RNA sequence: UGCUC
DNA sequence: TTTAGTATATGTGCTGCCGAATTGAGCACGGTGTTTCGTCCTTTCCACAAG
DNA sequence: CTTGTGGAAAGGACGAAACACCGTGCTCAATTCGGCAGCACATATACTAAA
């Protein structure tokens, strides 16, 4: 007749699992595909486009407009995420140092691990011991990462792996091909011989023959990535359930929902307000056409490149808005805030919304002396009394008081503003209907938020706080005047 | 400039070539129809083992009957270390 | 190498199990390990894995090492998982080169793993009773004749023997016996007098007992490859280069080992003198054949002496070079076209080029050429080798020439493979289940005349069998099998351009 | 002849149509000559130099079909076969030889014969899988998996 | 820590959040288990 | 919001914090930073560790394993943020028992 | 920016 | 064969070009918002020739 | 003094391109301070050569 299942489970998060999604997990996470770079439509309604930014399946930022996915409004939307494909991958800046230190641990031609069964048995016996901290995992990673730049020949394919580094930005130089003073060996002699078409075609090859090593593109990790085994991963301290290599190089971008976009409708003009997360991804859409057309049209190679460097400098100011290694000609114009803006500084999310975050049922008022009043109590003037409401449940011992005050009305200052029922959570406001019959109607259970009267304790601070005695908890008692006033002998721990 | 596209790509875009058949012969004929004889033996080879079924309704007087009966090979214990006897 | 773990993760669950397979990808993701570790990572009982690592273990997929402290640790082949696939290929080369006794010799060598020379001569008896009938029985001798002939080819091998306890360290018995290998008796096959004759499955103390026997899976891989130089040397110049370099290469195989740059310099007396009198051939088209080899662009073979008239050697590393480009250029081709192909093959030819110059030697328009190079840069069938005129690298002032690299780009097409592979065996299993319900109704009402075929059988129960609703999907079954077919077939012929990817990526490692 | 004009150049348009009747027929002559050298099996070298065609000999036979009115020189022909070459299809050979009726390299002189290719088509290009444009997605569990493959479904009809 | 449940929101481990609190109901740990008859 | 004439409510800033922190009170830290200024029911998925909506997880199509979470709405902005840097946080949820 | 403390 | 010289080989040790931090808040206000450079379409108004 | 058929111009959308007309072009560093990566470069160890 009717299936067993749960209501509501009190679930106690127990420990956050970091990790990274690949590109089929980011396109099954995500809900559409989002491919226009416009952001409204060419009516003058300026509806948002379909499978393009700003669209409203992807959670909404407006009152009056809500989300197509779930049927909602602004308030109960949590948001959707969408997928944007890429032409051509692109270095994760995140995890472009990530990504050096394990080209710089894994051979470039058989893609194994620069270690011999010895060290890897060592190392996996060091790793197996229970109770493995960050520190430790990083000191392993530190150590396993020196003993891999020691060697400098594969034992596994016998490949020669010369020097990885990083020049320009986003780009990986690798020195297969370095210069040896005593006698060379075939394969560099070969690598320097096979340019005879290129030097008979462009002599200028021949003086710059020197210095060309092997050019690590997005395209050649990605696929070194790809077929790295398994057994390795352990090895680069990388967990495997978290994540794989072939995730650190980025080939779909997940464009977050419109709560973390909010777009703000100035119809004062003809323009509207928007962030420039959204700005940049459609920057990121406009380049990846453009990448399309000139694959379609056969530009040249140089100006490809060009492209393709420029998508990457865009997906990481859109990543990391701040980096150093800009050129001057690639340089940004204007500022623009990204990610880890949003994330670090004062007025970021760490230290602006989660250690520090602003709250309601709060006053803040001049103080004044008054040394008829009790050390432990504070006087508070009665306009902000009448503001600043307490939740009482109606009970069998406070039933006539909080009738009494129902009875007064939010005008009278001993009394209560909003009640709020036991079986329906729709709130009632006191000013209008007929309050008495709302007092001869109070059932146990319900919710009054009355007046803050006397005996009520209340936190009462200074702002800068140096010691903890700068917050106290103290009773507060209704006055007539518009002051906070409190006992003189108090003023020593707040200063 | 690029053009603005209004549907996202198809999930499966058309390809003007197509795989080339595969060969022909009585020998390709031969391993496929040796692969599959493999396959229909190899399940029923004591070296399959299947996952042990568990949580029994009931006991009954037909469980001699339905019996599953099949004969087990015997590992050579002098190979292999003594940490995998029973 | 997750493509490789996927496929074998499917090869383990399609032939051994689920709670096996399980601990063969457990193994071949995280190591050696011991055993302990591996039972508690895993999640299952203790006994479960030990029969997995012991049905494992018994066809050479997993090897047992011993370490400090006496703790043994179980370390899986993913190579020898890989193989596994190519177990159709080896029956059917080993029914091809020898008779139907070599082949179930080898099927049982291959389903069993590891055993006794008895058991396998047994069971190769029992089961070939059945192919013949009249009464006529089938003798151990002949058996044990086609055993020691492929024995003494290298194609089935003794497995390594545990040494004798009582003479090495007796007393306290190690954890592990440490099984070592011998090349002494490695193809020595045992004196088994005791004969016998196979039973007709009628339903109605061991002299070579310790002495385990295997497929020699290195032999046949160097069979496949004297077999696919062969193919090649005959399509291009003719059937009898290809006679010559078989003879060759058989000549070689003994007295070379599976793995060098050059095998043994032949002269051409003994080539001549070992050729099969098949051939009205004489000594001077002899030698302006291999002459004439010597000089051809592909470099099959080398002159490398000319002592004893004429001394000729055979590239076989240069010959595995050739066929894997010339994969390579098949396999762009057949995906990008002819022209794409062309540019490919300039491209290659040409160690370093330009988009212009590609478009001078090619002579395809503008707008088509570079879209071909990009796509083939889109799929890492090249790179660009990007010189710089200052340490910048700024793209506006540096050159890009393009340039294949074939190991890379042969790395990324045995990932392909193995991936194409692994989906093919997804889409069969996939098509099983979903009509798994229409297999099991064909099932049974085929059993229903598979029972009482001759006992109690009467007339009656042959119309109605197709009476049922089954004749309308007997059109769905028969798509079914036809998809299964086809599936298997593209799954063993990608086993072939597999294995060429896989030596031409052996044969060019050292190993130092 | 670079900055303007040319052979395949007609009024700055490339004709393809042009240097595909070209590789044809130049195609066609070298297999002919191949299957004549083969048929006569007189001799294996004197096969190998039958099959042979230098470039002087196809440009006058091309000069001979007279398939376009514009006059194609002989270097031209040569970057033709060049092109040939690269199509996987035919094989060249530099012989050494002073003087003779070509007279064009010094000392050197270029012989072309059809070839036929090393191996047949691979495996890989004998599955959907190994020509799919959209093999990076492929995924067990998702949009694009094999068991709901468009690819392999009609491949399996076919 | 500390910071981590001031941000997930939930009570921090130091200060009142260090024991726990059990209520002191009228109750019979292991009550009587009904006999079963057909076992 | 931060001004009075934007109807902006105080702010409990770091030293706050600390103060609280200081005095042990957890529970009124927690009803000042989580249930009077940013407090929210999310849906999390046990299986994924994702975030869900209405009670149902788009990454696995499953409802059987999505609970509700009380948590600051500025926690989960975190979290979306991370998300989208592929910093994905995988939630392994609890009993509070 | 100006301030308030 | 053995002591002395040459080379390599890595280690280690001193710089110099990077990336990151710099009190808590409260309160007012004035600015300005992405655009803009050139081309084309549309609409309007007025140089003369006409009543 | 009213009028009109045709013409010019001015204003407002609109699309190619990239917020600077041309290609230049500067200054200052805001103060530590803990990483580092290069180079360098040193010293000794090992091996080859002369006696
Ligand atoms: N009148 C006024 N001036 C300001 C304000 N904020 C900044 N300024 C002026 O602008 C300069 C500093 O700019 P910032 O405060 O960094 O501007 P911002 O915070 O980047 O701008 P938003 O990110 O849009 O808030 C100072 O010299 C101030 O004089 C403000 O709220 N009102
Ligand atoms: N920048 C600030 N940070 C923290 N508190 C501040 C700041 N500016 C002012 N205050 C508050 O004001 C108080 C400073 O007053 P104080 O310096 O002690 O007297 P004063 O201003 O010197 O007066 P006299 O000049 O001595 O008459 C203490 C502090 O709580
Ligand atoms: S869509 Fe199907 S056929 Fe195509 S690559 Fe993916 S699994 Fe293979
Ligand atoms: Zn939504
Ligand atoms: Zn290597
Ligand atoms: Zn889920």
């Amino acid at each position: 007749k009717e299936q067993f299942r749960e209501t509501d489970v009190a679930k106690k998060i127990s420990h956050i699992c970091f990790g990274m999604k690949s590109p089929e997990e980011m396109r099954q996470q995500a809900h559409i595909q989002v491919v226009s770079k416009n952001l409204y439509s060419q009516d003058n309604q300026h509806a948002p486009l379909l499978y393009g930014v700003l669209d409203h399946r992807m959670g909404t930022s407006e009152k009056d407009r809500p989300c197509e996915t779930c049927g909602k409004n602004l308030a109960d939307c949590l948001g959707h995420y969408g997928y944007i494909d890429l032409e051509l991958p692109c270095f994760h800046v995140g995890y472009f140092r990530a990504v050096i230190g394990i080209l710089q641990m894994i051979c470039k031609t058989c893609c194994h691990i620069m270690l011999s069964q010895e060290e890897k048995k060592q190392f996996l016996d060091y790793l197996k011991r229970p109770g493995l901290t960050y520190l430790q995992k990083r000191g392993l990673k530190k150590k396993i990462s020196d003993k891999c730049r020691k060697k400098n020949i594969c034992h596994h394919c016998g490949a020669f792996n010369g020097t990885v580094k990083k020049c320009g930005l986003l780009k990986i130089i690798h020195e297969k091909y370095k210069t040896n003073k005593k006698v060379v060996d075939p394969i560099v002699s070969n690598f320097l011989q096979s340019f005879e078409t290129a030097i008979e075609h462009n002599k200028e090859v021949e003086p710059l023959l020197g210095r060309a090593q092997e050019n690590l593109n997005p395209l050649v990790v990605l696929n070194l990535f790809k077929r790295i085994p398994a057994e390795d991963v352990p090895l680069l301290l990388m967990n495997p359930e978290a994540g794989k290599p072939s995730d650190l190089i980025l080939t779909r971008l997940l464009v977050p929902p419109l709560c973390i976009r909010p777009s703000v409708v100035s119809d004062l003009k003809s323009g509207t307000n928007e962030d420039d997360l959204t700005m940049k991804l459609t920057e990121i859409i406009f380049l990846n056409d453009v990448i399309k057309k000139h694959r379609i049209s056969g530009a040249k190679t140089q100006m490809i490149m060009e492209d393709w460097d420029f998508l990457q400098l865009q997906c990481a100011l859109y990543i990391n808005s701040e980096l150093s290694g800009i050129p001057l000609n690639m340089a940004p114009k204007k500022w623009t805030r990204g990610f880890v803006q949003r994330l670090k500084g004062k007025q970021g999310r760490f230290r602006g919304n989660l250690s520090g975050k602003r709250v309601d049922f709060s006053g803040r008022t001049v103080i004044s002396p008054d040394p008829n009043l009790r050390i432990d109590e504070v006087a508070v003037p009665v306009h902000v009394a009448k503001i600043l409401t307490f939740p009482e449940k109606v009970n069998k011992a406070n039933i006539n008081f909080l009738r009494k005050l129902v009875q007064n009305g939010p005008e009278v200052h001993p009394g209560a503003n909003f009640i709020q029922q036991r079986h329906t959570q729709m709130k009632r406001f006191l000013k209008y209907g007929n309050r008495e019959k709302m007092a001869q109607e109070l059932k146990y259970g319900d919710i009054v938020e009355r007046h803050l009267i006397d005996g009520d304790v209340v936190l009462f601070n200074r702002q800068p706080s140096l010691h903890k005695l700068s917050i106290m908890a103290h009773l507060a008692r209704v006055k007539p005047h518009r002051t906070f006033r409190f006992n003189e002998c108090v003023c020593t721990p707040y200063n | 400039l690029p053009d603005v596209v209004l549907k996202p790509p198809p999930l499966f875009p058309d390809t003007d070539y197509k795989p080339v058949p595969l060969k022909t012969g009585e020998g390709e004929e031969y391993m496929l129809a040796l692969k599959q004889e493999l396959r229909e033996t190899m399940k029923r080879m004591p070296y399959f083992i299947e996952t042990p079924e568990e949580r029994q309704d009931i006991e009954r007087y037909s469980k001699r009957y339905m019996k599953v009966y099949k004969e087990e090979w015997i590992p050579d214990w002098r190979r292999l270390p003594r940490e995998m006897m029973p | 190498t997750q493509a490789e773990i996927k496929l074998c993760s499917l090869l383990l669950q399609e032939h051994f199990g689920e709670i096996v397979e399980k601990i063969g990808v457990h193994l071949i993701r995280t190591g050696s390990q011991p055993l302990r570790v591996i039972a508690h990572d895993t999640g299952t009982s203790l006994d479960q894995v030990k029969k997995a690592l012991c049905v494992l273990v018994q066809h050479n997929l997993v090897s047992y090492q011993v370490h400090k402290r006496g703790v043994v640790e179980y370390e899986a082949q993913c190579s020898r998982v890989l193989r596994m696939l190519r177990y159709p290929r080896y029956i059917y080369t080993t029914k091809t080169l020898y008779s139907d006794t070599g082949e179930l010799i080898v099927e049982e060598l291959l389903l069993n793993g590891k055993l006794t020379m008895s058991a396998v001569v047994k069971k190769v008896a029992d089961r070939l009773t059945e192919t013949m009938e009249d009464g006529k029985t089938m003798d151990y001798a002949e058996v044990s004749n086609t055993f020691v002939r492929l024995a003494d080819t290298h194609f089935v091998q003794r497995c390594p023997s545990v040494p004798t306890t009582e003479n090495s360290d007796p007393g306290p018995p190690p954890p592990a016996p440490t099984l070592v290998i011998n090349e002494k008796d490695m193809y020595l096959v045992p004196k088994l007098s005791l004969i016998g004759k196979g039973k007709r499955r009628r339903s109605s103390p061991i002299p070579d007992d310790g002495i385990y026997w295997q497929a020699n899976l290195d032999r046949f891989h160097q069979h496949f490859r004297d077999q696919a130089i062969v193919s090649a040397v005959a399509n291009r110049m003719d059937q009898t280069s290809s006679e010559i370099v078989r003879t060759m290469l058989r000549m070689s195989e003994i007295t070379t080992s599976s793995s060098a740059p050059f095998t043994q310099p032949l002269s051409s007396n003994e080539i001549f003198r070992s050729l099969p009198v098949g051939y009205n051939i004489s000594k001077q088209v002899l030698d302006q054949y291999l002459t004439l080899l010597a000089d051809d662009p592909l470099e099959f073979v080398g002159k490398s002496g000319d002592s004893g008239g004429g001394m000729y050697v055979i590239n076989l590393h240069k010959a595995l070079a050739s066929l894997a480009t010339a994969t390579l250029e098949s396999v762009v081709q057949e995906r990008f076209g002819s022209r794409c192909a062309r540019i490919f093959r300039l491209v290659l030819q040409k160690k370093h080029i330009e988009q212009k110059q590609v478009e001078d030697f090619a002579m395809i328009p503008a707008k088509e050429a570079k879209d071909m190079l990009y796509k083939m840069l889109s799929e890492n069938f090249m790179s660009l080798q990007e010189i710089p005129k200052t340490p910048d690298h700024a793209p506006s002032r540096t050159f890009y020439l393009y340039t294949v690299n074939i190991l890379s780009a042969a790395r990324m097409l045995l990932h392909r493979c193995y991936k194409s592979i692994a989906n093919l065996i997804e889409r069969r299993q996939f098509e099983t289940k979903e009509n798994k319900r229409l297999l099991e109704k064909s099932q049974r009402v085929e059993a229903i005349i598979a029972s009482m075929q001759a006992t109690g059988a009467e007339e009656a129960q042959l119309q109605e069998i197709e009476e049922m609703i089954t004749a309308p999907e007997r059109q769905q079954l028969e798509t079914l099998k036809r998809n299964v077919n086809k599936l298997d077939a593209s799954e063993i012929q990608v086993d072939e351009t597999i294995f060429l990817l896989e030596s031409y990526i052996e044969c060019t490692m050292k190993r130092q | 002849r670079s900055v303007t004009g040319g052979a395949w150049y007609s009024d700055q348009d490339f004709e393809s149509e042009f240097v595909e009747v070209l590789n044809q027929q130049c195609f066609k002559f070298l297999q002919s000559k191949a299957e004549t050298a083969r048929e006569s099996k007189q001799n294996p070298m004197i096969q190998r130099n039958s099959s042979f065609a230098s470039s002087h000999e196809v440009w006058k036979y091309i000069c001979e079909l007279g398939i376009s009115k514009v006059e194609l020189s002989m270097e031209d022909i040569e970057t033709i076969l060049n092109t040939l070459i690269y199509d996987g299809k035919v094989e060249m050979t530099i012989i050494a030889a002073k003087e003779g009726t070509v007279g064009s390299v010094d000392g050197h002189m270029k012989l072309y014969r059809a070839v036929n290719p090393i191996i047949p088509p691979t495996g890989l290009v004998r599955a959907p899988c190994g020509l799919c444009p959209v093999f990076d997605d492929c995924h067990e569990g998702g949009e694009i998996s094999p068991s709901n493959c468009i690819y392999m479904t009609e491949w399996l009809e076919f | 820590g500390v910071s981590e449940c001031i941000i997930m929101g939930i009570p921090m481990n130091i200060g009142t959040g260090l024991f726990k609190l059990l209520h002191k109901a009228d109750r019979d740990p292991n009550p009587p288990k009904r006999p079963l008859i057909f076992d | 919001t931060e001004g009075r004439s934007r109807d902006g409510g105080l702010r409990l800033g770091e030293m706050e914090r600390d103060c609280l922190i200081g005095y042990g009170a957890s529970m009124l830290l927690l009803e000042r930073l989580m249930i009077s200024s940013d407090a929210f029911e999310v849906d999390v998925c046990g299986q994924c560790g994702l975030l869900g909506y209405s009670g149902w997880c788009h990454y696995c199509k499953s409802s059987c394993h999505v609970s509700s979470l009380r948590i600051p709405y500025a926690c989960k902005l975190l979290f979306q943020e991370l998300q989208s840097m592929n910093i994905i946080p995988r939630l392994k949820l609890s009993k509070y028992n």
